[PDB]
DNA sequence: CGGATGTATATATCTGACACGTGCCTGGAGACTAGGGAGTAATCCCCTTGGCGGTTAAAACGCGGGGGACAGCGCGTACGTGCGTTTAAGCGGTGCTAGAGCTGTCTACGACCAATTGAGCGGCCTCGGCA
DNA sequence: TGCCGAGGCCGCTCAATTGGTCGTAGACAGCTCTAGCACCGCTTAAACGCACGTACGCGCTGTCCCCCGCGTTTTAACCGCCAAGGGGATTACTCCCTAGTCTCCAGGCACGTGTCAGATATATACATCCGA
């Protein structure tokens, strides 16, 4: 799924 | 003339980058309106609601739940500390408040 | 007649979590979110413009505009998914 | 009309609750009616001018909205 | 029976948890009404401007209340006092 | 060239206290003062023109913009200068 | 041509109608601008100017001067209650503050 | 002679009300923002004008925290100013 | 350039606070008063500096400034 | 000489 | 009461900033045409207001008791006042060049217009997430 | 144990896309000169460090009175159903008001100058505080 790096 | 190839999927993204530079030309803003300000304008909101949504559908499976409601929404919001100082001054309706109480008035 | 962005993030919903829904409620909140944050930077970039004396509204007013109103880490992961999809729509013209 | 008197104490002390107050003393109930029709007033003002400039005769939820971001309270969740 | 102080952390428990709206809808509407007979006679209200003027009305008095809580903390007190309720409009600028 | 309000701010001055001067530093103040109050009018007076989807702006939104801005007994007055002033200006074509 | 007549003197007023007009018309507010819109917005700013004025110089006359400063216009607006609403703020260079101490710090 | 504590400060307080010059000092503080602004830039370059600016709205700024402060510390029964009460007015204001 | 914070005195401190009609001032005030004062001078130079940036320069002007504090609500009047 | 009503 | 210590008072005086006058040039006023934005007029139907009956959730009231607010007292330490000593801010000249501001050419980019057609909205239908 | 709203399926109109033309906004290069940086020497004003004492935070105790928890009776909020019309919203049509051009011409801006309001000191009369 699409996910955040800044997370 | 050749196949019609909307620029939402030319840029790779999902939001509306016509109806972004419909707005941004109507809109009051300036006299002329460059031909990359919306691709970029799309991408920005993109990207925010794609973080929001993901920690919203977080919030919503620690709940055991399926659908993700205000609730939800307003937990992620005051959760996250970039997104409460970005909508520091926005209320959310059928929201509420973060569980806090005070040290002193503990038993 | 009414427009508003509910495919949209339907859309970009499922891409993040395949298995989840949205109430109606909740759709028009975000409905209103993505309106705010829209005004907020178009504002803002047609201020830098006015000031610079220039008559036009180009992808540099947008990204100082992201600069000055997003914080910390979200304005800097934002500027790089601003800058990725410029280049990429350049490539195809 | 004397309408004010409707905003009973236990309202009052639920919204305290909600606010993480443990104890409140009897002469708060006052006080919070002032408050409350201060900040009433302030809003309604506002939104019956947006609603007389649009020659109408029926106050609407977008003439809410926008008095209450003219005074820096946005709010999400009805248009 | 419970010692004073157990019921009303249960009752904080309780309100901090929900969602739902704690005036009443009538009484706020006839005081809503009475309000804005003194800028125009004979005006009509649409339910859901009634219900956002409810909804912005509670959210401001939990934060001003959330505000007076330490302001009264602050005095070495638990109880809030009309004196607390001034000093956080003040310092908020109202 | 540098345009500027001092000349219609002194000819205020001489028409309210005749035998009065005034510093440069209190003439950059009232001149931040006058540009401060137009930017707030038009941009309220814009925005009200765009919420009825209107094309123009006119005097009946100047008027409304005044009444959503200025305090109580300021507004008051402000409309009774507004209002004199452009009877007299038609009854002179 | 019958001899210029200039718009400032048709409403009788001491503000530059045309200048407004012209502000109007390049500041990105609307697709067009009426004709009494720059009379009524000179007319307003006229007004409240003369309104500071006169309470600068009754200021600067109680400090024994005859040219205004900032410190004067600092103390009329801090003494009209709703000159200090309408420029609540605001910060004005070399104003000062006024003298206010509590009660309970005398002796 | 020597007078008593607190009427040096109320003549001191009665006196810096009235004037209207700046309290800090022009060239530790023109130092101070320039190496707060060479973390952001470097060989960068200031207009005399704006350090005087940047002068009269700290100024400005500190004065008016000192104000809501002082009443923090009136509220509890109290003379002197402490860290906590910066901290509360700081806090109610939303800093 | 380092450790220039120190430059903010006690006595200039203790000036500030009685314009602000203070009488009286313990000993841990003037620490949390430097941090407060680099905390808010920072905040208001990222954006001047910004503003800087986007026009190609290498100057800050009082322009610069007074968008970057009218940006926050501070609005200043005296500077252009 | 100009003077204000409001006054 | 009386003395030492800051307050406001009235002398003079000198300087630099404010107020005024001039030449010119660019922006405002006068006159004319053209097109569409807005002002009336008229009709449809959505939704706002008003009323009635029942049921039961919430409010109003009185009572008893304990715990929190408030006043009083004692103590020790930390902050204010004042003096001697050290430091570096403020001022006045001088030099240098980095860069902000201005001017002229000339292309690439965006507004505008016509012709197609696929994306997005409105209306229905069903079942499973939620109370 | 359901019941109703979220999601998925068609019809269709309109607004986004493709293609071509024109004119001007802005990018680039070259030149001027102003102002921002750097340094040096002198005064003296302010920062600094120290000592003494007093007054004010702060803890501890005691009294009382006023909020809280609880049981009982009264009230009106809420919910469902019905009816009637004020007014919000849309469509058609016409005219008059604003934009866009082209002449003129004077109002305002840059610049220069010459006095007077108001900063500076000095001597003085007078409140003011504090310990007798």
């Amino acid at each position: 799924p699409r996910r955040s790096s800044r997370l | 003339r050749a196949k019609a190839k909307s620029r939402s999927s030319r840029a790779g993204l999902q939001f509306p980058v016509g109806r972004v530079h419909r707005l941004l030309r109507k809109g009051n803003y300036a006299e002329r309106v460059g031909a990359g300000a919306p691709v970029y304008m799309a991408a920005v909101l993109e990207y925010l609601t794609a973080e929001i949504l993901e920690l919203a559908g977080n919030a919503a499976r620690d709940n055991k739940k399926t659908r993700i409601i205000p609730r939800h929404l307003q937990l992620a919001i005051r959760n996250d500390e970039e997104l409460n100082k970005l909508l520091g001054k926005v209320t959310i309706a059928q929201g509420g408040v973060l569980p806090n109480i005070q040290a002193v008035l503990l038993p | 007649r009414k427009e508003s962005y509910s495919i949209y993030v339907y859309k970009v919903l499922k891409q993040v979590h395949p298995d989840t829904g949205i109430s109606s409620k909740a759709m028009g909140i975000m409905n209103s979110f993505v309106n705010d944050i829209f005004e907020r930077i178009a504002g803002e970039a047609s201020r830098l413009a006015h000031y610079n004396k220039r008559s036009t509204i180009t992808s540099r007013e947008i990204q100082t505009a992201v600069r000055l109103l997003l914080p910390g880490e979200l304005a800097k992961h934002a500027v790089s998914e601003g800058t990725k999809a410029v280049t990429k729509y350049t490539s195809s013209k | 009309r004397d309408n004010i008197q409707g905003i009973t104490k236990p309202a009052i002390r639920r919204l305290a609750r909600r606010g993480g107050v443990k104890r409140i003393s009897g002469l708060i109930y006052e006080e919070t009616r002032g408050v409350l029709k201060v900040f009433l007033e302030n809003v309604i003002r506002d939104a019956v001018t947006y609603t007389e400039h649009a020659k109408r005769k029926t106050v609407t939820a977008m003439d809410v909205v926008y008095a209450l971001k003219r005074q820096g309270r946005t709010l999400y969740g009805f248009g | 029976r419970y010692r004073p102080g157990t019921v009303a952390l249960r009752e904080i428990r309780r309100y901090q948890k929900s969602t739902e709206l704690l005036i009443r809808k009538l009484p706020f509407q006839r005081l809503v009404r009475e309000i804005a007979q003194d800028f125009k006679t004979d005006l009509r209200f649409q339910s859901s401007a009634v219900m956002a003027l409810q909804e912005a009305c509670e959210a401001y008095l939990v934060g001003l209340f959330e505000d007076t809580n330490l302001c009264a903390i602050h005095a070495k007190r638990v109880t809030i006092m009309p004196k607390d309720i001034q000093l956080a409009r003040r310092i908020r600028g109202e």
